C-alpha cells in the first residue's frame, strides 16, 4: 500500500 | 472471488489470476466485510503518517478509489486504483493523480484545488516549502504554461515529468 501512498501524495 | 469476477479483474488490471486472489485474501483479512469505509481508509494513512491528522486528504483519495460513487470502496475498486499505482506507465499514474487533484471533475486543476489538495497533505505529515501556499506557486509557476491559473492534464503530465523528483517519486 506503499505505492498508494506515494502516487497519492507525491505532488506536496 | 468468483471465476467471472476473477477473469473480468484480471482481464481489466496489471495483475494475474493468482495476485487477484492473493489480494482479495489480504482485502478480505483487514476489511472482513468487503466493503471498506471512510475510517477503515483512513487507517492506511495514519501508518505511514501517524502524527498529522490524514482526515482530510482520506477523504479526497476515497473518492477517487470510489469509481462508481457509491459510498464505499468494494475489492474490484480497490484492486483496479492499485493496479494503477503499483504499475501503472508514469502516464497512467499522472492521470490517475490528475483525477484525484480536479476535485469538481472538470478538466482543469485550480489554483484553489491544488491549495486543497496541497494543504490537506501537509495536515497529514525547507522554509522554501513550508507553507501548502509556497507548495502551490512553485507547483504552478513550473506547470501553468498558458499562465491562467489552471493546470489541463498535459500542463499536469509534462510539468510532472520535467521534475526529476516527481519522476523519482513515481518510479
Ligand atoms: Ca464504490
Ligand atoms: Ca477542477
Ligand atoms: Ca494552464
Amino acid at each position: 500500500l506503499e505505492t498508494v501512498v506515494a502516487n497519492s501524495a507525491f505532488i506536496a | 472471488l468468483k471465476p467471472e469476477v476473477v477473469e473480468e479483474l484480471t482481464r481489466k488490471t496489471y495483475f494475474t489470476e493468482k495476485e487477484v486472489q492473493q489480494w482479495y485474501k489480504g482485502f478480505i483479512k483487514d476489511c472482513p466485510s468487503g466493503q471498506l469505509d471512510a475510517a477503515g481508509f483512513q487507517k492506511i494513512y495514519k501508518q505511514f503518517f501517524p502524527f498529522g491528522d490524514p482526515t482530510k486528504f482520506a477523504t479526497f483519495v476515497f473518492n477517487v478509489f470510489d469509481e462508481n460513487k457509491d459510498g464505499r470502496i468494494e475489492f474490484s475498486e480497490f484492486i483496479q486504483a492499485l493496479s494503477v499505482t503499483s504499475r501503472g506507465t508514469l502516464d497512467e499514474k499522472l492521470r490517475w493523480a490528475f483525477k484525484l487533484y480536479d476535485l469538481d471533475n472538470d478538466g482543469y486543476i485550480t489554483r484553489n484545488e491544488m491549495l486543497d489538495i496541497v494543504d490537506a497533505i501537509y495536515q497529514m505529515v525547507p522554509e522554501e516549502e513550508n507553507t501548502p501556499e509556497k507548495r502551490v506557486d512553485r507547483i504552478f509557476a513550473m506547470m501553468d504554461k498558458n499562465a491562467d491559473g489552471k493546470l489541463t492534464l498535459q500542463e499536469f503530465q509534462e510539468g510532472s515529468k520535467a521534475d526529476p523528483s516527481i519522476v523519482q517519486a513515481l518510479s
